[PDB]
């Protein structure tokens, strides 16, 4: 059907900033009238989706002169001139010329802040978990930005796949930092088996990985 | 659910004119055969032919497969009442909008209730709508010219009659009604019905309508029906059995003379005695829509579907 | 004031059925179009059935045509989406909208969850702290609460007395069909031997309520 596609996905922003919000879609959503059924609706965390714009540039009442639309065809944009703390959220378009109906990929706000440094912490699993069989290795990336971090496990110098899981905290209010968790999960055979557990984090506010490890027979 | 006059026609060659006729019979017996759709259709669409073929109008498509006025033959369709001069099915316009919901997918001829008046949109010959019904491509199943009724698609439950026409007073009394009960809606079908400080773009609306003869229609939520029988020489049908309908000559002979055969109603209100015979329309009667403390005989009583826009502050 | 709030949702179980109730206040019900969108967990908005004023008529994507029946009473005003035939893609948070391309009012939302998992509480271990765990003189540690069913889980730390630094990472729903979150805290390195660290969990739709003493 028609693919909204929602450019960017995620957009760092200070307040006062003005942002924008791309959506491109797969065909014209000019239907045979000129009218195009257009929409852009802010999904704020614990509450609902609130239309903003609709039919491309026309603002919803309720939302503030600083939401604006434009556009036609194929290349949509939500504008908002001066970005404020209640802005933030989920930023979805939405067509409804053509049935059925698409939302677009989505537009996370997030707070943009100074590039923090990745705290990163793992730990074995404790002795309770591995009576239950199984074995998970968490490795923690504390207090960071911007959210793109990447988590490699090692496990004795084997770059483990599909055996992660990964959970970022959403962003701090206090210091607009992300944390994040990345479990490896493995069975007390296969976590025995290996001596040597590395978790090794890349991110912008690392001049080199960081390799954060344990070694089995340790305290 | 049957005819009135005159059984489904059997057209030989598509290039057949339209022989128009005066008489009132003669009128509906060309609605029987949808002779009105095929008129409108080649005089707006360059349809070389007719609709209706074996099956004749009984067998037109309703949008609101539950069509409750269908079912009853002798209540008019707006197409039906374009043939009698109550209202004119306005061709379409690029502003005209179709309305989501009918499956168009191959349609020669389809028509909607619009806000301001009446809406057809036609194809031209060895040509049938798209899905979405605008535009016309090819349809090998076209070619003939002597194409079903099926082809033919009506929207909406609709009831045309004569109406009892209203001070315009009435009609602006209603309006400001149908105002204060859909004051969530700012234009119906491009026709401003309410200002707004801000509007959303057209919406499907489906919606009890009603036409009291004036500019636009009256919207109804609330409002009641009623049916009537004024046993009227438009209620009633003139044929020569066998033959089809009789001539306007016979006719006005069989309803004013009263020395032409006919039903029980006929008889107790005409008169009674080759010859002509008439009879009874299949129809409830008038319908009398109840609205706001006034009642009034509309035009056209309905529910169809429009594309109407809904405020937003 | 424009009103929509929905009703039914909850757990179901793969291939069952659940109703969804919007009820509408504060407009006139039977004038609008009315709509139905979820919300998955990956926050993917997605349109799920549609329906004219008068009910006539509806349509569906066909990911749920066939399966999911949207209807109206526009004499209660009232929405209704009957979901049968319903998968773990069926987990969202299933939204009512005044509708036709401009959801300009959405319902607060109702959490339908299609897991054929079962009610199973929480084991809460320590995420113990250790040298590898200690940088610049801040050390952490948590709880790994693992294979708890179905959402949420609340987790305070020291009975709620810790709330510098508490991380609750979001639930993730791991292939066993259980979820499963850390709750992290990074504390002065002084405090390991002569603090207290005790996350609290709750797990209300299993009974379950652990205090896990997390230290050294």
């Amino acid at each position: 059907d028609v693919v909204m596609t929602q450019t960017p996905l995620s957009l760092p922003v200070s307040f006062g900033d003005q942002v924008s919000i791309s959506c491109r879609s797969s065909q014209s959503l000019a239907n045979s009238y000129g009218n195009t059924y257009l929409s852009w609706y802010l999904h704020k965390p614990g509450q609902s989706p609130q239309l903003l714009i609709y039919g491309i540039s026309k603002r919803f009442s309720g939302v503030p002169d600083r939401f604006s639309g434009s556009g036609s065809g194929t290349d949509f944009t939500l504008k908002i001139s001066t970005i404020k703390p209640e802005d933030l959220g989920m930023y979805y378009c939405l067509q409804g010329t053509h049935q059925p109906w698409t939302f677009g990929g989505g537009t996370k706000l997030e707070i943009k802040r100074t590039v923090a440094a990745p705290s990163v912490f793992i730990f074995p699993p404790s002795d309770e978990q591995l009576k239950s069989g199984t074995a998970s290795v968490v490795c923690l990336l504390n207090n960071f930005y911007p959210r793109e971090a990447k988590v490699q496990w090692k496990v004795d110098n084997a770059l483990q796949s599909g055996n992660s899981q990964e959970s970022v905290t959403e962003q701090d209010s206090k210091d607009s930092t992300y944390s994040l968790s990345s479990t490896l999960t493995l069975s007390k055979a296969d976590y025995e088996k290996h001596k040597v557990y590395a978790c090794e984090v890349t991110h912008q506010g690392l001049s080199s990985p960081v390799t954060k490890s344990f070694n089995r027979g340790e305290c | 659910t049957g005819p009135i006059i005159c059984a489904g026609p059997i057209h030989s060659n598509k290039s057949a004119d339209i022989p128009h006729l005066l008489g009132y019979s003669e009128k509906i017996c060309q609605i029987d055969r949808l002779i009105h759709v095929s008129s409108w259709l080649r005089n707006h669409s360059q349809f070389q032919g007719y609709v209706g073929q074996r099956g004749g109008r009984s067998q037109v498509s309703y949008y609101p497969a539950e069509n409750s006025y269908s079912r009853w033959s002798g209540l008019l369709s707006p197409c039906d009442a374009d043939w009698l001069g109550m209202l004119v099915v306005k061709k379409a316009k690029g502003s005209d909008m179709i309305v989501p919901g009918p499956s168009y997918k191959g349609k020669v001829f389809f028509e909607r209730p619009t806000f301001d008046g009446y809406v057809g949109w036609g194809c031209g010959s060895g040509k049938s709508r798209t899905e979405s019904g605008e535009l016309c491509s090819s349809d090998s199943r076209t070619s003939s010219g002597l194409l079903p009724s099926d082809r033919v698609l009506w929207i909406g439950d609709v009831a045309c009659q004569p109406m009892t026409p209203i001070p315009e007073e009435t009609f602006l009394e209603l309006k400001s009604f149908s105002q204060s009960e859909f004051p969530d809606i700012c234009k119906i079908d491009g026709i401003v019905f309410n200002q707004c400080e801000g509007e959303s773009l057209p919406q499907p609306f489906d919606v009890a309508w009603m036409d009291v003869g004036h500019s636009h229609k009256i919207i109804m939520r609330e409002h009641k029906t009623k049916w009537v029988q004024e046993s009227s020489s438009k209620d009633f049908v003139c044929y020569k059995e066998g033959t089809g309908p009789c001539s306007e000559s016979e006719e006005k002979t069989c309803k004013t003379s009263g020395s032409c055969r006919g039903d029980m109603q006929f008889c107790k209100v005409a008169g009674c005695e080759a010859k002509c015979r008439c009879s009874l329309v299949h129809k409830p009667g008038e319908v009398v829509v109840s609205y706001g403390g006034m009642r009034v005989r509309p035009k056209c009583y309905g529910f169809s579907r429009m594309m109407a826009t809904l405020e937003v502050s | 004031e424009v009103k929509l709030v929905e009703s039914g949702g909850g757990l179901v179980q793969p291939g069952g059925s659940l109703k969804l109730s919007c009820a509408a206040s504060g407009f006139t019900f039977s004038t609008y179009t009315m709509s139905w969108v979820r919300q998955t967990p990956e926050k993917r908005l997605e349109w799920v059935a549609y329906i004219s004023n008068g009910g006539g008529s509806t349509y569906y994507p066909d990911t749920v045509k066939g399966r999911f029946t949207i209807s109206r009473d526009n004499a209660k005003n009232t929405l209704y989406l009957q979901m049968s035939s319903l998968n773990s893609e069926d987990t969202a948070m299933y939204y009512c909208a005044r509708s036709y391309g401009n959801f300009d009012v959405w319902g607060a939302g109702t959490t339908v969850t299609v897991s054929s998992a079962s009610t199973k509480g929480p084991s809460v271990f320590p995420l113990a702290p250790s040298s590898k765990s200690t940088s610049g003189g801040t050390a952490a540690l948590g709880c790994l609460v693992k294979d708890y069913f179905p959402e949420p889980v609340t987790v305070s730390w020291n009975s709620g007395a810790l709330t510098s630094g508490v991380h609750t990472f979001p639930a993730v729903l791991q292939s066993s069909g259980l979820y499963s979150l850390s709750s992290v805290v990074t504390v002065p390195s002084s405090s390991l031997g002569t603090q207290t660290y005790i996350c609290n969990v709750n797990h209300k739709p299993s009974n379950t309520k652990v205090d896990k003493k997390v230290e050294p």
